[PDB]
């Protein structure tokens, strides 16, 4: 599943036997209850611009 | 940085600025509030390895405006593999005497997972690649942080279209106009997906830059992901350089 469109996952994708993938997210992110999307647990999470983020806020 | 723009104040927090001795040495990138990726052939000269400085929050190099923060190199970690003055394995991993402090100015990039940098992200056509180099072949160094998109090759196309080894991957454009250059040794090369930012590359070198015929090589981070992890998860050994066995 994980090859093809990232698995669905917004960050990281594990492949486990059957018909079964789980998504993870990188420290300072949490994943949320669809299982695919991660969010922000910390005020300056990796791979974030906070100026940006503060345009968008 | 060759024909690219001004990357606006904050935009870039994961730029870092090496200097030796006050004057610029290289370019990196912050992964974590101790951890520093740049190039290993920025190190091939260092005569005295504890006047090394690493700079973050760093923009415009004629002010101080006290975004600043320095911190002075305690290791420089490079591959085994890696032979001075060359290209092949060019990626050295810093540790920072004191953590630096996250703000709106100073913020890690993300060192994705292999799988995910090899699935997903080598797949993504453009990425930023940054830093404080010359903004010509043959020219000045820039005062301001500079920018630019980059598309990435496959080797058999950079080939095709020209040793690029699997360790490496060429990005950005044949006909001398945009480019990374002399001066950004050891920056990032930063990939977009889904609302975050990831390293992918390091700027790497060649003869020149802006050459008609040649793109820019950088070093393929994602091969190196297991490596730098393991070395995050060891004690610091006396003595600032070490060479550590890969993979
Ligand atoms: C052992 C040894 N034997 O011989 C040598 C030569 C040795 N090593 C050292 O002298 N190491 C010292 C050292 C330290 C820092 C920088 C440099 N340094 N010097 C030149 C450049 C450079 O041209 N970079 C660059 C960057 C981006 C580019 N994008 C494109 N298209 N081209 C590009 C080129 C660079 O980075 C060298
Ligand atoms: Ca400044
Ligand atoms: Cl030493």
């Amino acid at each position: 599943i994980c090859v093809n469109e990232n698995g669905g996952c917004e960050q990281y994708c594990s492949d486990h036997t059957g018909t079964k993938r789980s998504c993870r997210c990188h420290e300072g992110y949490s994943l949320l209850a669809d299982g695919v999307s991660c969010t922000p647990t910390v005020e300056y999470p990796c791979g974030k611009i906070p100026i940006l983020e503060k345009r968008n806020a | 940085i060759v024909g690219g723009k001004v990357c606006p104040k904050g935009e870039c927090p994961w730029q870092v600025l090496l200097l030796v001795n006050g004057a610029q040495l290289c370019g990196g990138t912050l992964i974590n509030t101790i951890w520093v990726v740049s190039a290993a052939h920025c190190f091939d000269k260092i005569k005295n390895w504890r006047n090394l400085i690493a700079v973050l929050g760093e923009h415009d190099l004629s002010e101080h405006d006290g975004d600043e923060q320095s911190r002075r190199v305690a290791q420089v970690i490079i591959p085994s593999t890696y032979v001075p003055g060359t290209t092949n394995h060019d990626i050295a991993l810093l540790r920072l005497h004191q953590p630096v402090v996250l703000t709106d100015h100073v913020v890690p990039l993300c060192l994705p997972e292999r799988t995910f940098s090899e699935r997903t992200l080598a797949f993504v056509r453009f990425s930023l690649v940054s830093g404080w180099g010359q903004l010509l072949d043959r020219g000045a160094t820039a005062l301001e942080l500079m920018v630019l998109n980059v598309p990435r090759l496959m080797t058999q196309d950079c080939l095709q279209q020209s040793n690029i080894t699997e360790y490496m991957f060429c990005a950005g454009y044949s006909d001398g106009s945009k480019d990374s250059c002399k001066g950004d040794s050891g920056g990032p090369h930063a990939t977009h997906y889904r609302g975050t930012w990831y390293l992918t590359g390091i700027v790497s070198w060649g003869q020149g830059c802006a050459t008609v015929g040649h793109f820019g090589v950088y070093t393929r981070v994602s091969q190196y992901i297991e490596w730098l992890q393991k070395l995050m998860r060891s004690e610091p050994r006396p003595g600032v350089l070490l060479r550590a066995p890969f993979p």
